[PDB]
């Protein structure tokens, strides 16, 4: 959709691999302000909010936090605090029309900038001088929204950019999507240390004969010392023995 | 809110939507001269009429503003090529009159027609033939009598329509409150903005002459040495007292000399600078050529091209039904569209348009940024003289010799060296005087000085005192001789030309003090010399948003135009002619007639 109507796009409940698309050439720009690209897959928030549309090529730069412009004050605003990316990319060969792509359509009228997060679709006749616009455009009416005359050959300036902000929110509710877990295999008969699905201690792994309820996860016997095990993976019981040690 | 708040917010609905259109037009006039079709002609008129249909609107809403009072004088200065009355204040019978005026002189013109009394039956035109046959020939009989006869039917019964034509043209220079059409014509070298920078048009009208007396003596040298040669080939045609007359200058109107530098050579004996046989052996296409002048722009400072261009633009050879006219032409569609239009081959000739053209297409770079109606430079003549800066500059044995055109062992001498200043001079000084004398009779025929009878006999005593042309044969009052030139039936401002070889000549002077280039001007080379690209960009960007006085101030230091670039890079020429012309003397004499 065009940028006075960007679409939103709720991600909530999953899991989300920002390698991919980092590691992605389709992408002409990919520009980060919460952290960095690598590490995104690390930590994680409540739920993500994507803002995709197209714009021109030069108006690019005009999506940033802390950036003015016609794009930046009267179709989207970023706030200073933003966290999260942006991802632009050419779409000069797909949305550019031989004929005009005349449904694109940007704001170039309107009486205050746009507030952070928000939408304005308004095509009110704009009044400029001091007469009233009633109706009929006249002398100091000119319509707020102006379509994008998109063709293949426009210079590197006017191509569409297909641009995609995402912005990330933790709010007070648990978190429901974070990024790769990148398990390893599992050894036996050793004395090493492990981090089963969070629980870190050190030992040797051997086979056990307990009978789990189908709903435990691990097992101590007394005193508060877990014993067992179960693999998040193959779903069977292990048994953990202290590294030896003595005088 | 204010005015001026409506005024830019009228400029900014106008701009966005005028570029789209001034896109496709420019689009479709590029594709005809690219696939020449019988469709893209009526696109043209599809085109026309709508493109009126859009700026006169948009210059229908460009009056109600009081254009007085805007601060901002880019807004003001951008709003005022929209507040112009043009040819509307006239009347309607005035403008249809104006209109088939200028359509039958102009057809007229183009239309020459002279044929020979013994067969009546074949005539010739400006087209190739006659023209050549007067651009090169050693004769004193069939120049004069092609030059009667293209007056004779040029400018015999042009004398009524070229009154008319003046006097309906500066009656719409006084409806456009104007007193005198020569002040339309030079506003373009005109601001009354920034102080000690505001320039009056009634200035360059002795700015003209000004600058004119100090080439006086090296012309009249020049003129001697030519009428040397000439009395060496020609046998009594041309008295030591007189001059030349007008049909010797292998030309009718003598507006070059370089038809005439096979006579007048100074050294015969060793060749000019010519590698068009290297180039076919180093196997130089259109496309090798292309990349190379772009690799000596990059070098010299000017950004590498966009992308694109090197497949919309046609490089050479249309061949089939899929024609295209190849006169050279750099297009700057809009929407970051720019394209060449050239019939490159492999020629040092070539090889210097080519470099022209890219140069023009440069410029259009520089400019780029600026709005639609901005879209161009300080003045008319900048664009040719930055165009023809680089083309001048590769030309040197330096640049040559870099990417091996030249022999790697090649050595130049003072010979040479005289020779190809005289053949550069003979273009370059060889016109000033003629286009100077051009101008300042169109000026007073404008102005209304002469009256109406003291048209023809004034023009062609005055060529003697300026240009050194005698009169062959006689035109009082039956011709109209100016009339039969290029620049008389279309309406174009001829100061443009005069102009641009003195802005040329002051930039390179200019870039050659802060090249790091020592010896002769003439063999001064720019290329790798970032230094130099980079100042001159820094003035290529200013485009219209700059006066032109102060564009004048970036590459070179003084505003004013002047001419000791001219004379500096003519020294060698100036001190051989200084001994070469001992025995004839200078000067000539405006009673001598070849008649009488
Ligand atoms: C996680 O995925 C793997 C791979 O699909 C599952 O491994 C399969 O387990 C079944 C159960 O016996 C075998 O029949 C398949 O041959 C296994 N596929 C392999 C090893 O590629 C594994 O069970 C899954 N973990 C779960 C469901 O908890």
């Amino acid at each position: 959709a065009s940028v006075y109507a960007w679409n939103r796009k709720r991600i909530s409940n999953c899991v989300a691999d920002y390698s991919v698309l980092y590691n992605s050439a389709s992408f002409s720009t990919f520009k980060c302000y919460g952290v960095s690209p690598t590490k995104l897959n690390d930590l994680c928030f409540t739920n993500v909010y994507a803002d995709s549309f197209v714009i021109r090529g030069d108006e690019v730069r005009q999506i940033a936090p802390g950036q003015t412009g016609k794009i930046a004050d009267y179709n989207y605003k970023l706030p200073d605090d933003f966290t999260g990316c942006v991802i632009a990319w050419n779409s000069n060969n797909l949305d550019s029309k031989v004929g005009g792509n005349y449904n694109y359509r940007y704001r170039l009228f309107r009486k205050s900038n746009l507030k952070p997060f928000e939408r304005d679709i308004s095509t009110e006749i704009y009044q400029a001088g001091s007469k009233p616009c009633n109706g009929v455009e006249g002398f100091n009416c000119y319509f707020p929204l102006q379509s994008y005359g998109f063709q293949p050959t426009n210079g590197v300036g006017y191509q569409p950019y297909r641009v995609v902000v995402l912005s990330f929110e933790l709010l007070h509710a648990p978190a429901t999507v974070c990024g790769p877990k990148k398990s390893t295999n599992l050894v036996k008969n050793k004395c090493v240390n492990f981090n089963f699905n969070g629980l870190t201690g050190t030992g040797v792994l051997t086979e056990s004969n307990k009978k789990f309820l189908p709903f435990q996860q691990f097992g101590r016997d007394i005193a508060d010392t877990t014993d067992a095990v179960r693999d998040p993976q193959t779903l069977e019981i292990l048994d953990i023995t202290p590294c030896s040690f003595g005088g | 809110s204010t005015i001026e708040e409506q005024a830019k917010t009228f400029l900014d609905k106008f701009n966005h939507e005028a570029e789209d259109l001034f896109y496709q037009s420019s689009l479709a006039s590029w594709n005809y001269n690219t696939n020449i079709t019988e469709e893209n002609v009526q696109n043209m008129n599809n085109a026309g009429d709508k493109w009126s249909a859009f700026l006169k609107e948009q210059s229908t809403l460009a009056q109600m503003y009081p254009l007085q009072e805007i601060q901002n004088l880019t807004v003001k200065l951008q709003l005022q090529a929209l507040q112009q009355n043009g040819s509307s204040v006239l009347s309607e019978d005035k403008s249809k009159r104006l209109n088939t005026i200028l359509n039958t002189m102009s057809t007229i013109y183009s239309t020459g027609k002279v044929c020979n009394p013994d067969n009546p039956q074949e005539c010739l035109l400006l087209e190739p033939g006659l023209n050549e046959i007067m651009a090169n020939s050693l004769d004193y009989n069939e120049r004069l009598w092609a030059w009667e006869s293209w007056r004779s039917e040029v400018g015999k019964q042009l004398r009524p329509l070229y009154e008319e034509y003046v006097v309906l043209k500066n009656e719409m220079a006084r409806a456009n409150h104007y007193e005198d059409y020569g002040d339309y014509w030079r506003g373009d070298y005109e601001v009354n903005g920034v102080d000690g920078y505001d320039y009056s048009r009634g200035q360059l009208i002795e700015d003209v002459e000004h600058t004119f007396e100090e080439i006086k003596p090296l012309y009249e040298h020049l003129h001697a040495y030519v009428r040397a040669k000439l009395m060496n080939a020609y046998p009594s045609y041309i008295s030591p007292i007189g001059c030349l007359p007008a049909h010797l200058l292998g030309d009718m109107w003598g507006r070059f000399w370089t038809n005439l530098y096979s006579l007048t050579v100074p050294f015969g004996q060793k060749p000019n600078i010519d590698v068009t046989d290297a180039m076919v052996d180093q196997a130089w296409d259109a496309q090798r050529i292309f990349k190379e002048a772009e690799k000596f722009f990059v070098s010299v400072g000017l950004p590498n091209m966009t992308q694109g261009f090197w497949e919309n633009s046609m490089l050479t050879d249309p061949g089939n039904v899929q024609k295209a006219v190849c006169h050279p032409t750099a297009w700057d569609l809009g929407k970051g569209d720019f394209r060449i239009l050239m019939c490159t081959k492999v020629t040092m000739d070539d090889f210097l348009t080519a470099h022209h053209e890219m140069g023009h297409i440069q410029y259009d770079m520089a400019y780029a940024a600026q709005p639609f109606l901005l879209r161009n430079g300080a003045n008319e003549g900048f664009h040719e003289a930055v165009g023809e800066i680089m083309s001048l500059s590769a030309a040197t044995p330096k640049h040559l010799k870099s990417i091996g055109l030249l022999s790697p062992d090649f050595q130049e001498d003072n010979e040479t060296e005289i020779n190809f200043l005289l053949k550069q001079a003979l273009t370059i000084v060889g016109t000033l005087p003629f286009t100077y004398m051009l101008e300042k009779w169109r000026w007073m025929v404008f102005k209304g000085e002469i009256p109406k009878d003291q048209w023809m006999k004034k023009w062609w005593e005055m060529k003697r005192e300026i240009v050194g042309v005698v009169e062959p044969v006689p035109h009082d009052e039956t011709y109209c001789d100016p009339a039969s030139l290029f620049h008389v039936s279309n309406d174009y401002s001829f100061i443009r030309y005069y102009t641009r070889t003195l802005y040329q000549f002051q930039f390179q002077e200019a870039l050659c003090q802060a090249a790091k280039h020592e010896g002769p001007l003439h063999k001064c080379d720019i290329s790798n010399s970032t230094e130099a690209g980079q100042k001159l960009f820094n003035m290529l960007r200013l485009g219209k948003s700059e006066p032109w006085t102060l564009a004048l101030e970036n590459v070179v230091g003084a505003k004013n135009m002047n001419v000791r670039p001219l004379l500096n890079y003519f020294e060698p020429l100036f001190t051989w002619l200084k001994d070469q012309n001992k025995n004839s003397f200078v000067g000539w004499s405006t009673d001598w007639s070849p008649y009488a």
